[PDB]
C-alpha cells in the first residue's frame, strides 16, 4: 500500500496524498470568508491566539502578495508562509517580464499549475492549504480567486473556507438568491466589510471582539489589511443598528 | 530494502561485514616476512583439469619493490591492482624514488569504502600486500574491503585461514630464512588445501631488496615441494 | 527516502529471467496478431486491429503498420505509444545513416539499433521496458528481401514467415505448415489473410479490422515500392482471396 | 541519474544478481571451444525450436571482433552485442595507439574488465552472459582459448563448454581430451568438438554451427553439408 | 533535495497490465462526460460545466480550449492535468512547428506531440500518467475536418464521433444510431445536445453547458483585415445564447 | 606535405603521393608514405599540417575497419568518400579544425567501377576523372586536360601519370623527392615500387 | 592593458661544498627605480635541511615556496614522517612549476 | 499505516508523523527561554553539568548571527548549530545585497522557509530543535520561537525543551504584572530565576546558567553575554527566589 | 526496529538510531584517554593487535604542529575527518597566518559530521575522537561523538570499559589540572587513568601509544621503547 503514500493512482483512480493535504487544510480551525463589492473586493479570516506569551501582532494568515493582490490561506503557516513567499515572487518576475501587474486569476493559475506538479511528480509533497487571493482586477474588477491541493482553482462571485464552510456558503449563496446580483450593492468597502462580518456571525452563531477577526481589503490600485482598531469600529456600526 | 552503508545494531557496516564472508569462501593465500625477504604463497584452486593452470593469476607485481597476493572475488582485484600500480608509479613521477610499502597500502585502502548510492558495493577480495623500502624494511599488510590494514610478520586469508593462522602462530620466528619461509608457506598450504599440492595447482613468489618482486617458476617450486617431503618424512 | 517506492525494472529472477521483459511479453500476448511474409519477389505484411468500431475513421487511421523510410516498414504488436517513440527514432537513425554514407540504411543496421535501444532499458537506467514486438519488412541491394522481429528484450532474429502479438503459437504452425521456399507475393497476400482469418478472436475477418502492406520489386524496373492498402483495396483483396 | 545499488552482498556472502546472471547462461544455447596443435574451433548449438528462420540473416552465434580473433557466448543474445560491440571498437583503439593488433589474453581481459564493471556500477545489473575468446596473438603460431563469465574472472582453456547441458558435455572433454596430444590437424579438432555437441544437441542437421580459427587471421565458418559429414562418419563408426 | 526518483512509478505486473495506465483509466471513468461528432463541414466538442459550487463563476473555468486557431480541445478526468497539457500543447504546436515551418500543424500531427508527452509520463522517473482522456477536433488544408481521440497511455485514434467519460458507453450507443457520411454542422450540434442531455441531471442551458465547434473561417474574429491570405480562425466557442437558441428547436 | 596526385583509368585507380618530408630548412626523409589503405579496395592519399595529416588518416582508417568488422562488409567508395567530407565538414567548425586535404582512389566491386573522390580541408568534394591537391594542379590539370582519355590502360595511365611527375620535376621550386606510386582496382591495392 | 606580473629584482646565488651548501641572497626589494625595501628576506628555510628561494616576481616567488613549504608538510603527514630528499624535493618542484606551463610563476627557483 | 516511516508523508490525519517526532527529540533536550524586554530581548539556556570533567563556561550554546541577533535552541544541538550557518549566510546574502543588517522579521522567515523546506521531501530529515531567537532592528525588539515544521510566531515570551511548562507559567505571570513593560536588567535577572524554577525537571544533575542580551540602551542593539558581575548578579537573585 | 533503516528517520521518541548504531562502534573501539593541565594537553591509547604475528592499530593522528587526536571506533573515518582537520587547520595557516584555534576546530567537526546525520544515501562517522592542542588560550582537550557534539573537557576517555579511567579523572580533576611545566607528571597521570581501564592485559612496550602538546612542545607521538620509560 505505497500508492497512499507518494502521488500515484489508486487502483480507484484516485490520490490520496492529494486527499489528506485537503485534510491538512482544516488544522489551524480556522474560518475565512470572501465577498465581492462594486469597487472592492473583502476578505474576512478568524483570528486566534491561544497563548498568552504569543505577541499577537504576528499571528496573521492573510498575505500581502503584491499591491494589488492579497491572499489568505487556510491550512498550517508553515506551507502557508512557503506559498506566500513564491506567490510575491511570480507576481513580481510577472510585473518585470511583461510590463503589468500581474491579474489575480493568472497568479491563482500559475500556483494551482504548481500545486499540479506536486500531486504528478513524486518527489515533491503537496501544500497543505487553500490559498484565496483577492483583488480589484483593472479588467476584470473585483476578483476572488481559489486554489487548493489538488491544483484546481476557480473564479468566486464570494466563497468560504475552512471547518465550517458550508453554514458559511448556504448563508452566502441564499443572500445571493434574494439580491439576484453577483455582489453587494454597495458604494464603501467599509459597508462591505460590515456586510461580510455580519454574515459569519450569523453563519457561524458566534459574536467577535476585535481581538477574534482579522480583515483584508482590496480596492483599486491597493490591498491593504485593517488594524484591530479599524476592525473595532466596524463592530461598533454593525451593534449600532 | 535497505541502505547500502547502512550501520546494523552492534556498530558494523552490513556490506563490509557481508563482503568478509565473501573472502572466507576465496582460495588460500599466506604471506610470511623475514629479514631475508617476504614470501608470498596461493592456492590456485583450479575448477577442471581443462583449465589451464598456468593462466591463473592470484600473485601480482604492483612495482620492482612490491608485490601482491588476493583471496577472494578475484575479478574485484584487477581494479584495486591498477591503483596500486598507477599510485607506485605516479608517486616515483612526482618524488624521483620508490613509495613506501605502508604508503602503498594506504592508497589502496582509501578506495575500500568509498560506496554508496562511487562505486555500488564493497570490494570482495581480501589483498596481501608485501614489499621492501629503505625506512621500514620488509612488510607485509592485509588490506580489507573495510579499509582498514593490518601489519604482520606472517598472515594467512581465504578458506583455511583461521587453521592456517593457528600454525603460523607457532612456527614464525625473527631469525628465519627466506628459504625456511618458502618451504613454510608450502607446509602450512598443503595442510589446508583440498587437493593434493603440486607445482600446478600452488604458486610461490617472494620479494627481496637485490632482485624485487619475483613469481617463481613451476621447475623451481617444484623442487621446494620435493625438498619439503624429505624433511618432513626426516623425522 | 526514495528506495521504498522503486519497482527495480532491471534485474534477474533467481531463474536468470528478466521479470519486466517477460510481463511486458505478456502484454503483447494480447495486442492484435501482426503476421509477416517473406517472398521471392517480394514482402507482405499483415496486421490485426482491436476490437474496432463502427464510428472510428479508418482512413486516417495507423496503429500497426507505420513506414520507417522507402524501403522499410514495421508492423507493431503492443503499446501503439511506445512503438511511436521508437518508430521516430528508427526514422532519424535511417536519415542519419543516409547524410554520413549517402546510402539508404541496410534493413539489419536498422533493427540492430532499435533492437540495442529495447536492451538498454533492460540493463540500466531503472525504467520499464517498451511494451513492443516490431516486424520489420525491408529491401536493401546486400540481402534483398529481410524479415526481422524484436522484442522488449532487445532480442532479433531473421525470418521466411513470423507473427506476433496473440495466437503467435497457432498461428506459427499454420504459417510453418503451408509456406515453401519458391513461393511468390500473391501466394504470401493468401496465406497472410488465410492464417489471420483462422487465429482470430473475432466472429469474422473483414476490411475494417484489417490494416495490409506490401513491398515489392514491383515497381517499374529495378527499384522498390511500399504500398499501404486504402480501406476499399484491403476489402478488394478479401474478396479476391474468397474471405469474404 | 538512476544510482540503485543493485548488485550487493548477501548475508551468506554471495552477490545474487551476479549469480542469477550466471543463471541466464545456464538457460542460453550450448557454446564448446577446443583448441588443437595448430588451431582453436568454436562450436555452437542452434536450438530447433525456431524453424522457418531465415539462417543468412540471423544473427550468427560466433562473432569476429578482429581478424584473428572471435568470440561465441552463452546466455543473453542482446547483452553480447554490447560487450561483442565494446570489444570491437577496442580492438581497432588498440592497433591505432599500439600499433599492433590485440592478443586474445589482452580482449579477454576487456570483456571481462567490462563484465566486472557492471557488477559493482550503480545502477546497472550485469551481464547475463559467458564467453568464450578464441584465436591467434600477431605472428604467433600457438592457439588461444579463454572463458569469460559475468562476475568477470576469466581464465585460459585446453578446451571448454559453456551453456545449457555444458555439465554434460564437460563429461566428455574431461575424459576424451588429451593434453599431451592434442587434436593434430584441422579435421581432429572439428571431430572432437562435433562429437561433444552430438552428446546434447538432438539432431544434427542445422542445430550444430562450427567456425575453424587458423593462425595469421584465417578464420571460416563450416558449411551444413560439411558438419553433415562429420555427423555422417561419427555415427557410422558408433556403430560397431 | 535533488528528484530522487529516477526509476518508473508505472511497471508491469504479472499479468501484463500497466497498472497505472488502468487506474488513470478509472480516473477518466469517473470525470464528467464529453463528446464529438464530425460533420461534413465542421466538427463539434461538448461538455457538461459541472460547477462544484453556485458561488463559483463558471464562466472562468473553459473545460473546451482554444489549442490552436483551426484546434480545439475538451476532455474528461481530471481538471488540473488538462489545463497543464493545454498549457505544454499551445506551446508545443509553436516550438516544434510554428517556429520551423511558419504555419499551424495539422491536427493529427498536434495530436501526436499531446500523445508523446502523455506516454512519457507513463515511462519516465518518477511520475504518474495524466488522468485525463482528451477529445481533439481540428481542421487544416490538406487533412479537413478531424477528431481524435488521447488516452493516459499516449495512444490516439481517429473518431467520426464517440464520447468519453461518465456515461460514455450510453452517449457511443447513442451516437452510432444517429451519425451518419452526410451531417452538416448544424445537424451535428443538434445530436450533441440530445446526446449530452442524457447523462446531465440538473439544469440542461447554455450556462451549464460548454460547446464550441470547428466550422468555416471567421474573419469577424481575426482582428485585423488586409492579408486575404489570413481569413481568420476556424475554432469558435458557441455563447450561452447560440446555445440556449438551439435548445428551442431541440 | 606537398604533392598528391590522382588519376582514374578504365579499369583502376592511380595515386602518386611525394615521398619528402620536409620541416624547415631540412628535409628529413624521403621515403614517407602519404596514404593509408582504408579497405582492401579503398586506398586515401592526404597532405596537409604536420601531424594533422596522420591523426586524421588513422583515425579515418580505424572507424571504416571499424564498420568492416561490425557488418563483414566492404563499403562502397562513395560512402567511405562521404562519410569523409563529413567528418572534415564537421572538423572546419572546431575549435581547431583538421588541415587535411585527401584523395580517395577506390574501386567499387558491385558497379565493377574505378572511383576517384578530391576533398579538401573544409569538406568540398567532387568525383573526378583525375585530381590534385596544393600546387599540383597548376601544372598537371593541363597535362590531363589534353592526353586523359577515360578508356585508357593502367599501363597508359601511369605513362601519362610519369609525364605530370617531369614537368612537376622541371617547373616546381621544392625538390618533393619523387612520388610513391599506388594503383587500385578489383585485385586490391598494390605498390609500384620502380617509378 | 593589465600586465600580472612584475619585476622585483634581486638576485641569488647556490654554491654545493663537499659536505656543505649555501644559498644565498641579496635583501633589496624594488620596482623600476624605487627601493621597496632594504631588508626583505629571499632565502628561506622550508624544512628537512632544505633552504629555496624563488626569485624574480616576488609575488609569484612567495607563491610558490608558500606551496612547496606545505608540500613538505604534506609528505610527513602522508610518509610516516619520512625525511623529504633534496632530490625528492627537486622533482616535485618541477611538477608545482609545471603546473602553471601556460601562465608560469615568473620566477627563477634554486634550492 | 507506514505514514510515520518517511518524511513529507501526510497520514489520514494531514500530519507529518516525522516533524512531530522531531518535536519529542526537542522536548528531550534542555531547558532554553526568550523574554522581550522594553527595548530588547534575553536569552537564558540550561545546561546540564554531565560530568566535573566539563570545563566551566567553555561549551557555549547561545549563538550570535550577525552583530545583533542571538539564537539559542533546545534539542539536537548539531541541528541547531547547521540552522545557525544557514542564519549566518542568508544574514550575509542581505546585508550584502541591501546594505542594511536584516531585519528580526525578515532573518524569522528565513531561517523558518529553510525549516520548512525539510518537511518537503523524504531525501530529508526535519530539523531536531525549536530555535528562540530575535534582537533589535530599526522597528525596535523583537522575540521570535521556531518549530520543527517551520512554524514560527512573534513573542512576549518564549520557552522550549523538558522544562517548557514550568517556564511557559513562569513567563505568563510576567506578561501579566508587567502590562507597561520589562526592563532589560530585569530580564536578565527573570531569566536566570526562570531557568533555575524550570531546572526542577532535569534536578537529577546539576547545571550551568547561561545569558545573553540584545538591548538598545544596555548594548547598543549588538547581541552580547551576561558575563562576570551582571552573571553573578542574576544567579544570587535566582539562588534567594528558589528558597 | 522499523526506524533504523536509514540516517534520515526519527523514531516516534525521536531518537535516531543510525547515528546511536554508529556510537555503538565506538564502544567496540579500544580504550583511549585525554586530559590536561595549564600548560600541557595529553593523549594516552591503548593500541589493538589482530593478533600475535599482527601489528599494534595505531590510534594516534597528528593534525598540526600544535594539534591532533585519538581514535576509538572506525578507524578510515578517523581518518577520513582527520584529514578534514589537517586541511582546516591548514587554511588557517596559509589565509590568515594562524592557528587553528582548538575550539573552532571542533566546531568544523560538529557541523561535518551533523550533514551526514541529516542527509539521504549518506551514513554517520563509525568513530570518536579526543582532540588535544595549544593555542592562543592555553592547554585544550575536547570530546568528539559522530552525533556532532562536541565537547570541551578537563579530561575524558572514550572505548571499551573507558568508565574505569573516566571515574579515575574525576576524582584527580583537582591534581592533574595542576601539573604546570612537568610533562612527565601528566603522562604518568594518563597511563593510571588508562590503567584502570585495563581486565587481563597489561601496558606493554608495543601495546602503549601517548602523544603530547604544549607551551613550548610540538604535538609529538611517542610509541616503542620511547613509552618504556612510562610502564
Ligand atoms: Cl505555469
Amino acid at each position: 500500500g505505497y500508492d497512499r503514500h507518494i502521488t500515484i493512482f489508486s487502483p480507484e483512480g484516485r490520490l490520496y496524498q492529494v486527499e489528506y493535504a485537503f485534510k491538512a487544510t482544516n488544522q489551524t480551525n480556522i474560518n475565512s470568508l470572501a465577498v465581492r463589492g462594486k469597487d472592492c473586493t473583502v476578505v474576512i479570516s478568524q483570528k486566534k491566539v491561544p497563548d498568552k506569551l504569543l505577541d499577537p501582532t504576528t499571528v496573521s494568515y492573510i498575505f500581502c502578495i503584491s499591491r494589488t493582490i492579497g491572499m489568505v490561506v487556510n491550512g498550517p503557516i508553515p506551507d502557508a508562509r512557503n506559498a506566500a513567499l513564491r506567490a510575491k515572487a511570480e507576481a513580481a518576475e510577472f510585473r518585470y517580464k511583461y510590463g503589468y501587474d500581474m491579474p489575480c486569476d493568472v497568479l491563482a493559475k500559475r500556483m494551482a499549475n504548481l500545486s499540479q506538479i506536486y500531486t504528478q511528480r513524486a518527489y515533491m509533497r503537496p501544500l497543505g492549504v487553500i490559498l484565496t487571493f483577492v483583488s480589484v482586477d483593472e479588467e476584470l474588477g473585483p476578483s476572488i480567486y481559489k486554489t487548493d491541493p489538488a491544483g484546481y482553482y476557480v473564479g468566486y462571485k464570494a466563497t468560504a473556507t475552512g471547518p465550517k464552510q458550508q453554514e458559511i456558503t448556504t448563508n452566502l449563496e441564499n443572500h445571493f438568491k434574494k439580491s439576484k446580483i453577483d455582489h453587494i450593492n454597495e458604494e464603501s468597502w467599509e459597508k462591505v466589510v460590515e456586510f461580510a462580518i455580519t454574515h459569519m456571525i450569523d453563519a457561524l452563531g458566534t459574536e467577535f471582539s476585535k481581538n477574534d477577526l482579522e480583515v483584508g481589503v482590496a480596492t483599486k490600485d491597493k490591498f491593504f489589511t485593517l488594524s484591530a482598531e479599524n476592525i473595532e469600529e466596524r463592530l461598533v456600526a454593525i451593534a449600532e443598528q | 530494502d535497505r541502505g547500502v552503508s547502512t550501520f546494523s545494531p552492534e556498530g558494523r557496516l552490513f556490506q563490509v561485514e557481508y563482503s568478509l564472508e565473501a573472502i572466507k569462501l576465496g582460495s588460500t593465500a599466506i604471506g610470511i616476512a623475514t629479514k631475508e625477504g617476504v614470501v608470498l604463497g596461493v592456492e590456485k584452486r583450479a575448477t577442471s583439469p581443462l583449465l589451464e593452470s598456468d593462466s591463473i593469476e592470484k600473485i601480482v607485481e604492483i612495482d620492482r619493490h612490491i608485490g601482491c597476493a588476493m583471496s577472494g572475488l578475484t575479478a574485484d582485484a584487477r581494479s584495486m591492482i591498477e591503483h596500486a600500480r598507477t599510485a607506485a608509479v605516479t608517486h616515483n613521477l612526482y618524488y624521483d624514488e620508490d613509495i613506501n610499502v605502508e604508503s602503498l597500502t594506504q592508497s589502496v585502502c582509501d578506495l575500500a569504502l568509498r560506496f554508496g548510492e562511487l562505486m555500488s558495493r564493497p570490494f570482495g577480495v581480501a589483498l596481501l600486500i608485501a614489499g621492501h623500502d629503505a625506512d621500514d624494511g620488509y612488510q607485509l599488510f592485509h588490506a580489507e574491503p573495510s579499509g582498514t590494514f593490518y601489519r604482520y610478520n606472517a598472515k594467512a586469508i581465504g578458506s583455511g585461514s583461521e587453521g592456517a593462522q593457528a600454525e603460523l602462530l607457532n612456527e614464525w620466528h625473527s631469525s628465519l630464512t627466506l628459504k625456511e619461509a618458502e618451504l613454510l608457506v608450502l607446509k602450512i598450504l598443503k595442510q589446508v588445501m583440498e587437493e593434493k599440492l603440486d607445482e600446478n595447482n600452488a604458486q610461490l613468489s617472494c620479494i627481496t631488496k637485490q632482485d624485487g618482486f619475483k613469481i617463481y617458476d613451476n621447475e623451481k617450486t617444484a623442487e621446494l615441494i620435493k625438498e619439503l617431503k624429505e624433511k618432513e618424512a626426516a623425522e | 527516502g526514495s528506495r521504498r517506492y522503486d519497482s527495480r525494472t532491471t534485474i534477474f529472477s533467481p531463474e536468470g529471467r528478466l521479470y519486466q521483459v517477460e510481463y511486458a511479453l505478456e502484454s503483447i500476448s494480447h495486442a492484435g496478431t501482426a503476421i509477416g511474409i517473406m517472398a521471392s519477389d517480394g514482402i507482405v505484411l499483415a496486421a490485426e486491429r482491436k476490437v474496432t468500431s463502427t464510428l472510428l475513421e479508418q482512413d486516417t487511421s495507423t496503429e500497426k503498420l507505420y513506414k520507417l523510410n522507402d524501403k522499410i516498414a514495421v508492423a507493431v504488436a503492443g503499446l501503439t505509444a511506445d512503438a511511436e517513440i521508437l518508430i521516430n527514432t528508427a526514422r532519424i537513425h535511417a536519415q542519419n545513416y543516409l547524410k554520413t554514407y549517402n546510402e539508404d540504411i541496410p534493413v539489419e543496421i536498422l533493427v540492430r539499433r532499435l533492437s540495442d535501444i529495447k536492451q538498454g532499458y533492460t540493463q540500466h537506467g531503472g525504467l520499464r521496458p517498451f511494451g513492443v514486438s516490431f516486424i520489420y519488412a525491408g529491401y536493401d541491394d546486400r540481402y534483398g528481401y529481410q524479415l526481422y522481429t524484436s522484442n522488449p528484450s532487445g532480442n532479433y532474429t531473421g525470418w521466411k514467415a513470423i507473427s506476433v502479438g496473440a495466437n503467435t503459437s497457432a498461428a506459427q504452425t499454420l504459417l510453418q505448415m503451408d509456406y515453401k521456399d519458391d513461393m511468390k507475393v500473391d501466394d504470401a497476400i493468401e496465406l497472410a489473410l488465410k492464417t489471420l482469418s483462422k487465429t482470430t478472436d473475432s466472429s469474422a475477418l473483414t476490411y475494417d479490422r484489417l490494416e495490409f502492406a506490401t513491398i515489392r520489386k514491383g515497381a517499374n524496373d529495378g527499384e522498390v515500392y511500399q504500398k499501404i492498402f486504402k480501406p476499399q483495396e484491403i476489402k478488394d483483396i478479401l474478396v479476391k482471396t474468397g474471405i469474404t | 541519474g538512476y544510482d540503485r545499488a543493485l548488485s550487493i552482498f548477501s548475508p551468506d556472502g554471495h552477490i545474487f544478481q551476479v549469480e542469477y546472471a550466471l543463471e541466464a547462461v545456464k538457460r542460453g544455447t550450448c557454446a564448446v571451444g577446443v583448441k588443437g596443435k595448430n588451431c582453436v574451433v568454436l562450436g555452437c548449438e542452434r536450438r530447433s525450436t525456431l524453424k522457418l528462420q531465415d539462417t543468412r540473416i540471423t544473427p550468427s552465434k560466433v562473432s569476429k571482433i578482429d581478424s584473428h580473433v572471435v568470440l561465441s557466448f552463452s546466455g543473453l543474445n542482446a547483452d553480447s552485442r554490447i560487450l561483442i560491440e565494446k570489444a570491437r571498437v577496442e580492438a581497432q583503439s588498440h592497433r591505432l595507439t599500439l600499433e599492433d593488433p590485440v592478443t586474445v589474453e589482452y580482449l579477454t581481459r576487456y570483456v571481462a574488465g567490462v563484465q566486472q564493471r557492471y557488477t559493482q556500477s550503480g545502477g546497472v545489473r550485469p551481464f547475463g552472459v559467458s564467453t568464450l575468446i578464441a584465436g591467434f596473438d600477431p605472428r604467433d603460431d600457438e592457439p588461444k582459448l579463454y572463458q569469460t563469465e559475468p562476475s568477470g574472472i576469466y581464465s585460459s582453456w585446453s578446451a571448454q563448454t559453456i551453456g545449457r547441458n555444458s555439465k554434460t558435455v564437460r563429461e566428455f572433454l574431461e575424459k576424451n581430451y588429451d593434453r599431451k596430444e592434442p587434436p593434430a590437424t584441422v579435421e581432429e579438432c572439428v571431430k572432437l568438438t562435433v562429437r561433444s555437441l552430438l552428446e546434447v544437441v538432438q539432431t544434427g542437421a542445422k542445430n550444430i554451427e562450427i567456425t575453424v580459427v587458423k593462425p595469421d587471421s584465417d578464420i571460416v565458418a563450416l558449411s551444413s553439408e560439411e558438419i553433415n559429414q562429420y555427423v555422417t562418419q561419427i555415427e557410422q563408426e558408433k556403430q560397431e | 533535495m535533488t528528484d530522487r526518483y529516477s526509476f518508473s512509478l508505472t511497471t508491469f505486473s504479472p499479468s501484463g497490465k500497466l497498472g497505472q495506465i488502468d487506474y488513470a483509466l478509472t480516473a477518466v471513468k469517473q470525470g464528467v462526460t464529453s463528446l464529438g461528432i464530425k460533420a461534413t463541414n465542421g466538427v463539434v466538442i461538448a461538455t457538461e460545466k459541472k460547477s462544484s459550487s453556485p458561488l463559483a463563476m463558471s464562466e472562468t473555468l473553459s473545460k473546451v480550449s482554444l489549442l490552436t486557431p483551426d484546434i480545439g480541445a475538451v476532455y474528461s478526468g481530471m481538471g488540473p492535468d488538462y489545463r497543464v497539457l493545454v498549457d505544454k500543447s499551445r506551446k508545443v504546436a509553436h516550438t516544434s512547428y510554428k517556429r520551423i515551418y511558419g504555419e499551424y500543424p495539422p491536427t493529427k500531427l498536434l495530436v501526436s506531440e499531446v500523445a508523446k508527452i502523455m506516454q512519457e509520463a507513463t515511462q519516465s522517473g518518477g511520475v504518474r500518467p495524466f488522468g485525463v482522456s482528451l477529445l481533439i477536433a481540428g481542421h487544416d488544408e490538406f487533412n479537413g475536418f478531424s477528431l481524435y481521440q488521447v488516452d493516459p497511455s499516449g495512444s490516439y485514434f481517429p473518431w467520426k464521433a464517440t464520447a468519453i467519460g461518465k456515461g460514455s458507453v450510453a452517449a457511443k450507443t447513442f451516437l452510432e444510431k444517429r451519425w451518419n457520411d452526410e451531417l452538416e454542422l448544424e445537424d451535428a450540434i443538434h445530436i450533441a445536445l440530445l446526446t449530452l442531455k442524457e447523462s446531465v441531471e440538473g439544469e440542461f442551458n447554455g450556462d451549464t453547458i460548454e460547446l464550441a465547434i470547428i466550422g468555416d473561417e471567421n474573419p469577424d474574429l481575426l482582428g485585423y483585415t488586409g492579408i486575404p491570405t489570413d481569413k481568420g480562425p476556424r475554432f469558435r466557442k458557441l455563447t450561452s445564447q447560440e446555445i440556449n437558441d438551439r435548445l428551442e428547436a431541440l | 606535405m606537398d604533392i598528391i596526385l590522382g588519376i582514374r583509368v578504365q579499369d583502376s585507380v592511380i595515386l602518386a603521393s611525394s615521398k619528402a618530408v620536409t620541416r624547415g630548412i631540412s628535409v628529413l626523409k624521403d621515403s614517407d608514405d602519404k596514404t593509408r589503405q582504408l579497405s582492401p579496395h579503398t586506398l586515401m592519399s592526404f597532405a596537409g599540417e604536420a601531424g594533422d595529416t596522420v591523426q586524421f588518416a588513422e583515425y579515418i582508417q580505424a572507424n571504416i575497419q571499424l564498420y568492416s568488422i561490425r557488418e563483414d562488409y566492404e563499403l562502397s567508395p562513395q560512402a567511405v568518400s562521404s562519410f569523409v567530407r563529413q567528418e572534415l565538414a564537421k572538423s572546419i567548425r572546431s575549435r581547431r579544425p583538421y588541415q587535411v586535404n585527401v584523395l580517395i582512389g577506390g574501386y567499387d566491386k558491385k558497379k565493377n567501377k574505378p572511383e576517384l573522390y578530391q576533398i579538401d580541408y573544409l569538406g568540398t568534394k567532387v568525383e573526378l576523372p583525375y585530381g590534385a591537391h596544393g600546387y599540383s594542379g597548376f601544372y598537371t590539370f593541363s597535362l590531363l586536360d589534353h592526353h586523359y582519355r577515360p578508356d585508357m590502360t593502367t599501363e597508359e595511365g601511369l605513362d601519362l601519370l610519369k609525364l605530370c611527375v617531369q614537368e612537376l620535376e622541371k617547373r616546381m621550386p621544392m625538390d618533393f623527392k619523387g612520388v610513391i606510386v599506388k594503383i587500385v582496382d578489383k585485385d586490391g591495392i598494390r605498390q609500384v615500387d620502380d617509378f | 592593458q593589465f600586465n600580472p606580473y612584475g619585476d622585483n629584482g634581486g638576485t641569488i646565488l647556490g654554491i654545493a661544498g663537499e659536505d656543505f651548501a649555501v644559498l644565498a641572497g641579496d635583501t633589496r626589494n624594488i620596482t623600476d627605480y624605487s627601493i621597496n625595501s632594504r631588508y626583505e628576506p629571499k632565502v628561506f628555510d622550508c624544512g628537512d635541511n632544505i633552504v629555496m628561494s624563488a626569485n624574480g616576481f616576488a609575488a609569484d616567488g612567495d607563491a610558490l615556496v608558500k606551496r612547496f613549504k606545505n608540500s613538505v608538510k604534506w609528505y610527513h603527514f602522508d610518509h610516516n614522517d619520512k625525511k623529504l630528499s633534496i632530490n625528492s624535493a627537486a622533482r616535485n618542484i618541477q611538477h608545482l612549476l609545471y603546473g602553471k606551463r601556460f601562465f608560469p610563476y615568473y620566477v627563477h627557483t634554486i634550492i | 499505516t507506514g505514514y510515520d516511516l518517511s518524511n513529507s508523508v501526510f497520514s489520514p490525519d494531514g500530519r507529518n508523523f516525522q516533524v512531530e517526532y522531531a518535536v519529542k527529540a526537542v522536548e528531550n533536550g534542555t531547558t532554553s527561554i526568550g523574554i522581550k524586554c522594553n527595548d530588547g530581548v534575553v536569552f537564558a539556556v540550561e545546561k546540564l553539568i554531565t560530568s566535573k570533567l566539563l570545563v566551566p563556561q567553555k561549551n557555549v550554546k547561545i549563538q550570535v548571527v550577525d552583530r545583533h541577533i542571538g539564537c539559542v535552541y533546545s534539542g539536537l544541538i548539531p541541528d541547531g548549530r547547521h540552522l545557525v550557518n544557514r542564519g549566518r549566510e542568508e544574514a550575509a546574502s542581505f546585508k550584502k545585497l541591501y546594505k542594511t543588517p536584516i531585519p528580526i522579521p525578515a532573518f524569522a522567515d528565513r531561517l523558518g522557509q529553510y525549516v520548512q523546506a525539510h518537511t518537503l521531501y523524504n531525501s530529508v530529515r526535519p530539523f531536531g530543535v525549536s530555535t528562540i531567537f530575535g534582537g533589535v532592528d530599526k522597528n525596535g525588539a523583537h522575540l521570535y520561537m521556531l518549530e520543527p515544521s517551520g512554524s514560527y510566531w512573534g513573542y512576549k515570551g518564549a520557552a522550549t525543551g523538558k522544562g517548557r511548562q514550568s517556564a511557559k507559567a513562569e513567563l505568563e505571570k510576567l506578561v501579566d504584572h508587567h502590562p507597561e513593560g520589562l526592563s532589560a536588567r530585569e530580564a536578565v535577572k527573570q531569566a536566570a530565576k526562570i531557568i533555575y524554577l524550570a531546572h526542577e525537571d532535569n534536578k537529577e544533575k546539576d547545571f550551568e546558567l547561561e545569558i545573553s542580551w540584545c538591548s538598545l540602551s544596555e548594548t547598543n542593539g549588538l547581541h552580547k553575554f551576561v558575563k562576570g558581575d551582571l552573571l553573578q548578579e542574576a544567579i544570587d537573585f535566582a539562588q534567594k527566589e528558589i528558597n | 526496529n522499523n526506524y533504523d533503516g536509514d540516517t534520515v528517520t526519527f523514531s516516534p521518541t525521536g531518537r535516531l538510531f543510525q547515528v546511536e548504531y554508529a556510537l555503538e562502534a565506538i564502544k567496540q573501539g579500544s580504550v583511549t584517554v585525554g586530559l590536561r593541565s595549564n600548560t600541557h594537553a595529553v593523549l594516552v591509547a591503548l593500541k589493538r593487535n589482530a593478533d600475535e604475528l599482527s601489528s599494534y592499530q595505531k590510534k594516534i593522528i597528528k593534525c598540526d604542529e600544535h594539534m591532533g587526536l585519538s581514535l576509538a571506533g572506525l578507524a578510515p573515518d578517523a581518518r577520513v575527518l582527520s584529514n578534514y582537520l589537517r586541511q582546516q587547520c591548514n587554511y588557517s595557516s596559509l589565509v590568515f597566518n594562524r592557528k587553528l584555534a582548538v575550539e573552532r576546530a571542533g566546531h568544523l567537526l560538529c557541523d561535518k559530521a551533523q550533514k551526514n546525520t541529516q542527509s539521504y544515501g549518506g551514513r554517520p562517522y563509525g568513530v570518536g575522537l579526543l582532540i588535544i592542542g595549544y593555542d592562543k588560550s592555553g592547554a585544550h582537550l575536547l570530546e568528539f561523538q559522530p552525533s556532532g557534539n562536541v565537547t570541551e573537557l578537563y579530561g575524558t576517555a572514550i572505548g571499551a570499559r573507558s568508565q574505569g579511567a573516566k571515574t579515575y579523572l574525576e576524582r584527580t580533576l583537582d591534581t592533574f589540572i595542576k601539573i604546570d611545566g612537568n610533562p612527565d607528571e601528566l603522562i604518568k597521570a594518563g597511563v593510571e587513568a588508562i590503567s584502570q581501564s585495563l581486565r587481563d592485559e597489561s601496558l606493554t612496550v608495543d601495546n602503549l601509544s601517548i602523544a603530547i602538546v604544549g607551551k613550548d612542545t610540538p604535538f609529538t607521538i611517542y610509541d616503542g621503547e620511547a613509552v618504556a620509560k612510562y610502564i
